[PDB]
DNA sequence: ATCAATATCCACCTGCAGATTCTACCAAAAGTGTATTTGGAAACTGCTCCATCAAAAGGCATGTTCAGCGGAATTCCGCTGAACATGCCTTTTGATGGAGCAGTTTCCAAATACACTTTTGGTAGAATCTGCAGGTGGATATTGAT
DNA sequence: ATCAATATCCACCTGCAGATTCTACCAAAAGTGTATTTGGAAACTGCTCCATCAAAAGGCATGTTCAGCGGAATTCCGCTGAACATGCCTTTTGATGGAGCAGTTTCCAAATACACTTTTGGTAGAATCTGCAGGTGGATATTGAT
């Protein structure tokens, strides 16, 4: 009847997803975000395949990097948990203010 | 070509063109496109350059998207100047905060 | 129709002389293509706000000596401005 | 169910682990998908705007990429 | 000797309009000045981008409407834009 | 003789800024209508700050608007503020702010 | 026993002060030393037009002003209203001044 | 030829009050006692870092003055844009 | 301090999506030869303003004492997230009309170029102006001890 | 909650640095009026490649259990704020030499402008090639319960 002891299965995770790059959020899922966001501004809009990868690329990328800005928050509260107001110091201190 | 006689593997005569279609300047000088592409060049050797061994290092000869972005953050110069860039398909460098660890 | 220029095949030269038995991908090729374009921009950019603050009507290599200077970090600054100014010098002697 | 809550909980999971997060509290993943919207907003309304200005129905990389680096978000990989 | 330009006869004609009693310091009028070259170049090179961009030669009304609307904020891009066009149909209605 | 700032029923120089947007070197060429536009987005953006900092200097007793008053009435407008975010108002100060937790007491 | 404000009191009274005035903080003279300084040792003979070196002081509070308050936000989040080192280095990490 | 100042340690000359009277303008109320030496680095980064694009600026135009434009177009390429000194 | 359950590694294998290679086509470049134009270096020098010596004095830095209360260390439990087996619905993959992104040709409203005429923003500077900085004294708080 | 030591507010008053307001020369500006060029809107269209869709693929929603993290409570050493004495050095008012920024003119090395010859990088359908992603086997490390 085995179990990993919590933060051992999450300490694997992140050892894994910082060794690869792929996408970590669906593709469609993603898509229809944009989509919809998009439909906001202009109506009746086509995107070329590459222009949503760009997004999902750019989009992924700023909140693996705000997650890790997030994280030094947390760890200077001293605590290992991220929270909300995590991402809001790091946002507001980033410039993205409030 | 204006190339060779620079002894450039770069475009001197497309980095004119560019510079003179780009509304940089009313005027451009004949010695600006050779000093500029070979600017590019040497930038662009050193990031193979470091990026070529990425791959070696990771048993693959053909340099991928990863390979970049690896050379780029574990070199500080580079870092700087493409701090605000996205490598697409770089991933990240692998990296734990210490407090986080076992024990 | 329509060709797109690029520097993938001045980009594919480079590296044989740096790693002659070592391939790139296409994507990879694509990111270095954005890689050229981006700090011809960046040091074109520079060059061309230099030559207004002087009242200059031409950009040189002067201004992108200056450029130089002011968009890369120390060493390779250092070898860039080394590299340029041995192209022009070469060139300068027919 | 709403599209933004396509952003699943895994995914964000993953995405904060590539990030070196270890533990991550529940109100998380709604304050994740909020920021999240926020960018997205930001990037398509500038591309968006490239895209109208050039007459097309369709947004092209290109517009995704001019709309990211005046974002101070340039991205190699999809043209210029 | 060589003549200076600045706004400041213009950023005073408006203050009288808007305010019509009130004044401008010298430093508050140069911070002005600062502020109208600085978006002057924000807007120009938006609009310069756009034309590249776009494989076009020429800086219109519409690159500036454009490069408007990616530069100012919601409330400020919808009021600009609106004097933008009413300014330039008033001068394309005169001869 | 009409000036083309008047035929734009525009305060701001239309004729300066044409030919600031000419030796810019902004593109090949510069369209009549551009200079018209830039010169009234420019006068309404004058308008709007001068109109904001006349009233920080009433507010404040003052008859003559100082760099105080600019950064006054920057800082307490949204888009403004977003606009100049990353500007620096010589002699501005800052906005008066204190962090609840800071304020003594229960 | 003469009178005496409590630890707090005169802090958030000059808090008040200096966030209504605009002055400059830092002692003219000492500052153009420091500018002095710098620039000397990057190049030798030169010269400053006063105002070249008060754009540099506006410039240089401006950022101190500015950063002091991302440190303040820093130590309150960590429980904290004393303001370390370590506040002012995780500010500067996360503006990408170091990260 | 004709005089000796040779400058050193004016890194001093920014002292505890005054660096105490930014820290109230910034909000603080409250100070580390390494708040000082800290502030004094951070500061001493900054300048080092505009006067060079300054001084990259005068040197640029063949002129031995560094100038409020010289300053000011260093403070705009490093994004601290300032308003109010013919910038 | 035994093993028991899992994750992790390394060596080897190979089908194939993506990289590489020979070829004919050619508009767009790029190199070249020639007559013309011009930006900006060079030499002279007017003249702004930077460096600096000097003196007086009070605003403000320094250094110290004293103790209020904040940061840090410790205990600790309630509870929130991590780990996980279980049922399956949303995403992914590969196929097909057709909407527009582009390639191309026509052609005119509008942008150069240019020789004048004229309205004007700048400015060097004598001058009367005037908003408010800054000292003064006295009334409403704001604090903190008791 | 009454008090007393103090700071904050503030409308009045004034000497003056800094601003609004001429009179005048004016050259760089901006507007006027043809002449010549041409950028790109507009209409027509071939053909990529984007949206839609049905069938094969596999990640995620859901509930249970409890490990261990977050947050509350308590304690106290000594950091850091407040107050004070002393006197240094920044600030302020000025005069002065002259470095060097900056205006003006002479003028040639170098860039713009075609005009035309050479050759090259990009496009493209065809065929051949190959690095390595992914799958398999088995050894070995890691993790976690005794």
């Amino acid at each position: 009847p085995h179990r990993y002891r919590p933060g051992t299965v999450a300490l694997r995770e992140i050892r894994r997803y910082q060794k690869s790059t792929e996408l970590l959020i669906r593709k469609l899922p993603f898509q229809r975000l944009v989509r919809e966001i998009a439909q906001d501004f202009k109506t009746d809009l086509r995107f070329q395949s590459s222009a949503v990868m760009a997004l999902q690329e750019a989009s992924e990328a700023y909140l693996v990097a705000l997650f890790e800005d997030t994280n030094l928050c947390a760890i200077h509260a001293k605590r290992v948990t991220i929270m909300p107001k995590d991402i809001q110091l790091a946002r507001r201190i980033r410039g993205e203010r409030a | 070509t204006r190339s060779s006689r620079a002894g450039l593997q770069f475009p001197v005569g497309r980095v004119h063109r560019l510079l003179r279609k780009g509304n940089y300047a009313e005027r451009v000088g004949a010695g600006a496109p050779v000093y500029l592409a070979a600017v590019l060049e040497y930038l662009t050797a050193e990031i193979l350059e470091l990026a070529g061994n990425a791959a070696r290092d990771n048993k693959k000869t053909r340099i991928i998207p990863r390979h970049l972005q690896l050379a780029v953050r574990n070199d500080e110069e580079l870092n700087k100047l493409l701090g605000r860039v996205t490598i697409a398909q770089g991933g990240v460098l692998p990296n734990i905060q210490s407090v986080l660890l076992p024990k | 129709k329509t060709r797109k220029e690029s520097y993938a095949i001045y980009v594919y030269k480079v590296l044989k002389q740096v790693h002659p038995d070592t391939g790139i991908s296409s994507k990879a090729m694509s990111i270095m293509n954005s890689f050229v374009n981006d700090v011809f921009e960046r040091i074109a950019g520079e060059a061309s706000r230099l030559a207004h603050y002087n009242k200059r009507s031409t950009i040189t290599s002067r201004e992108i000596q200056t450029a130089v200077r002011l968009l890369l970090p120390g060493e390779l600054a250092k070898h860039a401005v080394s590299e340029g100014t041995k192209a022009v010098t070469k060139y300068t002697s027919a | 169910r709403d599209n933004i809550q396509g952003i699943t909980k895994p995914a964000i999971r993953r995405l904060a682990r590539r990030g070196g997060v270890k533990r991550i509290s529940g109100l998380i993943y709604e304050e994740t998908r909020g920021v999240l919207k926020v960018f997205l907003e930001n990037v398509i309304r500038d591309a968006v705007t490239y895209t109208e200005h050039a007459k097309r129905k369709t947004v092209t990389a290109m517009d995704v990429v001019y709309a990211l680096k005046r974002q101070g978000r340039t991205l190699y990989g999809f043209g210029g």
